[PDB]
């Protein structure tokens, strides 16, 4: 898992 | 409400432990990714690839209750409109770390 992908899983709720 | 209890779980943030604290952002992917080209600031850790959003954003703080306990993780859901601070890295230049919300 990429750092970018991890950021989304964790903090992205669009 | 139960938003946090669900989110932490569906995003696998409650797997092998209960992540104590986690922030979610309710903005477009494009808007969050744009912060990477906004106000450059120091990261909490000393590096200088962090950025603070020009606008407040609709976020949601998830913080485990003092009574919570794995595997029955439990969180208080708190909504807010605040500026976020993220570390951006790579190409495309995007967020790779959530640093803070002010």
């Amino acid at each position: 898992e990429t750092a970018a992908a991890k950021f989304e899983r964790q903090h992205m709720d669009s | 409400s139960n938003y946090c209890n669900q989110m932490m779980k569906s995003r696998n943030l409650t797997k092998d432990r209960c992540k104590p604290v986690n922030t979610f952002v309710h903005e477009s992917l494009a808007d969050v990714q744009a912060v990477c080209s906004q106000k450059n600031v120091a990261c909490k850790n000393g590096q200088t690839n962090c950025y603070q959003s020009y606008s407040t954003m609709s976020i949601t703080d998830c913080r485990e209750t003092g009574s919570s306990k794995y595997p029955n993780c439990a969180y208080k859901t708190t909504q807010a409109n605040k500026h976020i601070i993220v570390a951006c890295e790579g190409n495309p230049y995007v967020p790779v770390h959530f640093d803070a919300s002010v």
